[PDB]
């Protein structure tokens, strides 16, 4: 893989995912990079195929979600909103690695809820490419 | 009523004028059942006769050591304590709200790192009659092992009238794994007893959350060619995470002399170049790159 | 969990959650929290908690009452208030819409464009209704008395081929939404006299030197019926009023009109034709601009 | 250390009325309340009415409500009890006293106390 692409774009997702970015709760399957995936510094000297794996897996999964009717649908994004360039960027960069249905009100409660987890998912995965591209270029 | 602990009670109490309270039945811990009588705290006016005692808990005067007593000797206590609810709020009188981040915060808990050690603070006006009780866990379903120490006063201050006693944990997640993404979130939950008042406060967080870097280490500054520019150099402080082109860190550094909402500047790199002025002086902060958690504390040089 | 609202309780409305626009309502949110006794029940209107007209009805249950709601939609919520927690616990949601009752479609109308193989079928829906209203158009010989139905949003192709058992047909339309439904009239049909020839279109204008000046128009259509009655207008840009000449064409031939006409202006040209006798028209043909010499 | 100081006492007549004052120096905790007591003579001392200075409603004795009201002013720092209808068997020291488990009864529970005012009421 290109890290110093990767590297690049996954730090712009991180500033994107935080530009566009409340106090409700609920009582109560989502991808995580779980421990034992390779992810950490250690995982990566012996295989990044773990991690690139799972990151891969978790890019088109938010991916899908950003573009389905919870964030295209009503009620409709600001102008000034980023939803558009992140959906850009996680596809633009799933690229780089390996060549049901909401009614409106819940969509405001869920919109917060996704970027929450996306910002913490987005997060890790610019560690590997800052640390894949210092030392393993 | 619950046990909170070995032979110790809590009631819960919705306290309103001329409110019924709750009926609780008290049985003395003996094989006997004849001649057993019943007192309350020290006082030594009997309250009733038998193995079992009924008393009708509306108010903190209700509640203390229940004692029973057969032949002019002891045989089991049963201290009452009350959890006092009014108006549908549960009390909070014994911690204070430190309102950072957000209001209704009384326990504040901070990280120095991603190793899964952090800490947690709170404060309270009281020094005598006070006890605390701190356990917390990753996850409530099937909850991880999270082992704290014991709560200790570690500071004091003055809040005008009063003086400010500040508790703090040390805790520590059995098996951490710093790099991976939790799902679950750590629970905190501290118990407080004040005489006969008791009280509980808890608190949710995942550790990207509640991370606070330690200030940029070794700040100093060297005079530049002609113009009077300063270089500004710095490093990562030691408690940080490891290694740090895997946790890297964003910087602010800003002038400041005594409107200064531009002398602010943003970077990656562990310096800058900035202009100094008289008596003005120059400082740094640092916060995780990756995750706009808390900022560091100030680092500051004069000029 | 993160993809999903998991709901700890529910939301209904009365008269229901579809009504008629400017209607009195009333909002009931009934919460079922395990461990909890509501201190507060909240409602959020697009995320704007209500102020007034809230009523605690009994130890779960609250009304919020509106008088004459206007919105077509809204998103609502309501939160209880737990002693054991300091954020609001969310109970439930439910989108809620107000509109009108379809009115009794009109004016149906259907047609055979030329060698379009299909009849189209149009009709008045009459009023804006807001909420989603649907179509039912039924087709029933008046020989063999069998029916077919189409369900549809705006308007309807049928297809020739589809109208087998003979020529003569009953058509209606119904109308159905929440709030109501409709029926229209039985308009009876004879595929013979519904038809409308193909397109007719103005090619060129030609203008002769010769003393009084003859502006020939050129204009043709490819239809294969015999008895073809058209008509065109003529007007000067300039003018505000319409002249028209009436024609019973036979277009084997190109067609030319032959017109006396004043130099130097722009003018305009449209045709229309029908079967002759037939009770429907051709569309009126584009513009077609000639300035004279 | 707060200090309370009572005043207002003296001798009425049957079915006359005092205004019993507490006036004291501070507030141990936000929370504190202050509450009055008396004390006939022969008989321990017994509950009457509390109120905590950051308001809300006050803790009566089971009796006392129609007669007596029980009021504060966190201006001059002062607990005000306004006794009405009084009957000789009113006859007693009224002491106020600061504790930290409002709603109580219990005097162990208030750890300050004033030394009291003296209200006789004579047929
Ligand atoms: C922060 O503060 C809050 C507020 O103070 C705390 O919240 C409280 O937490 C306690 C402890 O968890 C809760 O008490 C427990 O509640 C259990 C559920 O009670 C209800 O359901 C059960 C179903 O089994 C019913 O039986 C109960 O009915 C009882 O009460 C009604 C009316 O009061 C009576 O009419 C009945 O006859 C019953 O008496 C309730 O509807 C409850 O099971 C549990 O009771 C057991 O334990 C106590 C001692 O703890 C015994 O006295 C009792 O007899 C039961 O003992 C049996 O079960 C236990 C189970 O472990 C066994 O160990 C025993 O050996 C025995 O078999 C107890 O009452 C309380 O409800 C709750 N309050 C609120 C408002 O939520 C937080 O915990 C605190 N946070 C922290 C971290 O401490
Ligand atoms: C408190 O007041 C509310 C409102 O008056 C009461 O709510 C009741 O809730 C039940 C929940 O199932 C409703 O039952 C319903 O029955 C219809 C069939 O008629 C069904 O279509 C629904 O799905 C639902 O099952 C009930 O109608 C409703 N009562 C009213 C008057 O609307 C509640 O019972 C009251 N008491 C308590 C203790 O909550
Ligand atoms: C909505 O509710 C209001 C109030 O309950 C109704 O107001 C009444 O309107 C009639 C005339 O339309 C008046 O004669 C009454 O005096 C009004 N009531 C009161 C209390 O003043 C209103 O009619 C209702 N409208 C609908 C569509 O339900
Ligand atoms: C006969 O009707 C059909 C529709 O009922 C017409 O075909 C449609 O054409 C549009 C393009 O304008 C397409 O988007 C639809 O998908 C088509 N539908 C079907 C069922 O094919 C058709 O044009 C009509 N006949 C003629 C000659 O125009
Ligand atoms: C019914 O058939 C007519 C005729 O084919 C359709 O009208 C065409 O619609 C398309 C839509 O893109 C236009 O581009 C054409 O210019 C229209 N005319 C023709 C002759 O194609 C009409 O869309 C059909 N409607 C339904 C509901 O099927
Ligand atoms: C327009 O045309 C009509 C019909 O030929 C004619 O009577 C009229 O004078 C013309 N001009 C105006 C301004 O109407
Ligand atoms: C139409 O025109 C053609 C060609 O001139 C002619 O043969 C035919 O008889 C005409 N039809 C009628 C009905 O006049
Ligand atoms: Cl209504
Ligand atoms: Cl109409
Ligand atoms: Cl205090
Ligand atoms: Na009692």
């Amino acid at each position: 893989p290109a890290w110093t692409q990767c590297q690049q774009l996954s730090q712009k997702l991180c500033t994107l995912a935080w530009s566009a970015h409340m106090d409700l709760r609920e009582e109560g399957d989502v991808p995580h990079i779980q421990c034992g995936d390779g992810c950490d510094p250690q995982g990566l000297r012996d295989n990044s195929q773990f991690c690139l794996q799972r990151i891969h897996q978790g890019l088109i999964f938010y991916e899908k979600l950003l573009g389905s009717d919870i964030f295209t649908g009503e009620p409709s994004l600001l102008p000034d909103s980023p939803v558009g360039q992140l959906h850009a960027s996680l596809l633009g960069l799933s690229q780089l690695l390996q060549p049901s249905p909401s009614q409106p009100w819940q969509r405001l409660l869920l919109r917060f809820k996704i970027l929450r987890s996306l910002q913490a998912f987005v997060a890790v995965a610019a560690r590997v490419f800052a640390h894949g591209a210092a030392t393993l270029s | 009523i619950w046990e909170l602990k070995k032979d110790v009670y809590v009631v819960e109490l919705d306290w309103y004028p001329d409110a019924p309270g709750e009926m609780v039945v008290l049985t003395c811990d003996t094989p006997e059942e004849d001649g057993i009588t019943w007192t309350l705290d020290q006082s030594s006016e009997v309250l009733g006769s038998g193995k079992t005692l009924t008393i009708q808990v509306k108010e903190f005067g209700d509640a203390g050591q229940y004692t029973c007593h057969k032949g002019g000797e002891v045989l089991s206590h049963s201290l009452l304590l009350l959890h006092k609810k009014e108006d549908g709020i549960w009390s909070t009188d014994i911690l204070k709200d430190q309102k950072e981040p957000k209001n209704k915060t009384f326990l504040r808990c901070e990280a120095k790192n991603y190793s899964g050690r952090f800490t947690c603070w709170w404060l309270t006006t009281i020094s005598t009659d006070l006890t605390f009780s701190v356990k917390s866990s990753r996850g409530s379903s099937d909850p991880q092992g999270v082992t704290c120490g014991a709560a200790t006063l570690s500071a004091e201050r003055v809040r005008g009238d009063n003086k400010e006693y500040e508790y703090s944990v040390e805790c520590q997640e059995d098996s951490a794994c710093p790099a991976a993404e939790e799902s679950l979130p750590i629970e905190v939950m501290v118990d407080a007893v004040h005489k006969l008042k008791y009280e509980n406060y808890t608190s949710s967080f995942f550790i990207r959350d509640i991370i606070k870097p330690d200030p940029p280490k070794n700040l100093q500054l060297k005079p530049l060619k002609n113009s009077r520019q300063v270089e500004v150099s710095w490093e990562y402080p030691d408690t940080w995470s490891t290694p740090h082109s895997y946790f890297s860190l964003t910087f602010c550094v800003q002038v400041q002399g005594k409107r200064e909402k531009k002398d602010r500047v943003f970077t990656d790199k562990t310096s800058a170049t900035v202009i100094c002025r008289k008596n003005a002086s120059i400082s740094v902060r640092a916060q995780d790159r990756y995750y706009s958690s808390s900022w560091s504390e100030w680092a500051s040089v004069p000029c | 969990g993160i993809t999903n609202i998991n709901c700890s309780g529910h939301i209904w409305v009365e008269p229901a959650t579809i009504f008629k626009m400017g209607m009195n309502i009333s909002i009931y949110c009934q919460a079922a929290i395990k461990n909890c006794q509501p201190r507060k029940l909240h409602f959020y209107k697009n995320g704007i908690k209500e102020r007034f007209q809230i009523t605690r009805i009994n130890k779960t249950t609250a009304r919020l009452w509106y008088k004459n709601f206007l919105e077509p939609h809204a998103s609502m919520y309501c939160t209880a208030e737990c002693p054991k927690h300091f954020q609001e616990t969310l109970i439930c949601g439910k989108d809620i819409s107000s509109g009108y009752p379809p009115d009794i479609p009109d004016e149906v109308t259907c047609v055979i464009y030329e060698y379009s193989g299909n009849m189209t079928c149009t009709w008045n829906a009459g009023k804006l209704t807001y909420i989603d209203t649907k179509y039912v158009v039924h087709v029933k010989s008046l020989e063999t008395e069998e029916e077919q139905q189409y369900l549809t949003s705006s308007y309807i192709n049928i297809s020739t081929d589809s109208l087998q058992g003979g020529k003569k047909y009953l058509v209606w339309v119904q109308a159905a939404n929440a709030l109501g439904m409709e029926e229209s009239k039985q308009l009876q049909i004879h595929l013979d006299d519904i038809v409308i020839p193909s397109a007719a279109v103005i090619s060129r204008a030609e203008t002769i030197n010769a003393t009084v000046p003859k502006t020939i128009i050129y204009w043709d259509s490819q239809t294969t019926i015999e008895k073809v009655s058209c008509e065109m207008r003529y007007k000067a840009t300039t003018n505000q009023t319409w002249n028209v000449k009436e024609f019973d064409t036979n277009f084997t031939y190109v067609q030319q009109s032959e017109f006396y006409l004043e130099p130097n202006i722009k003018y305009v040209f449209q045709v229309r034709c029908q079967e002759t006798g037939k009770r429907y028209w051709q569309p009126w043909s584009s513009l077609f601009f000639h300035k004279t010499p | 250390e707060v200090q309370l100081v009572e005043s207002g006492g003296g001798l009425v007549q049957a079915g006359g009325s005092l205004r019993l004052s507490c006036a004291a120096s501070g507030r141990t905790f936000s929370w504190s309340a202050v509450g009055w007591f008396r004390q006939a003579p022969g008989k321990e001392r017994e509950f009457v009415a509390a109120i905590r200075w950051s308001g809300g409603s006050p803790y009566y004795a089971d009796s006392v409500k129609d007669r007596f009201t029980i009021s504060r002013d966190n201006a001059k720092n002062t607990v005000y009890l306004q006794m009405n209808s009084l009957r000789p068997e009113d006859t007693a020291v009224y002491l106020c006293g600061e504790t930290s488990l409002f709603p109580t009864s219990r005097g162990s529970h208030y750890d300050t106390w004033g030394q009291g005012t003296q209200v006789t009421v004579s047929s």
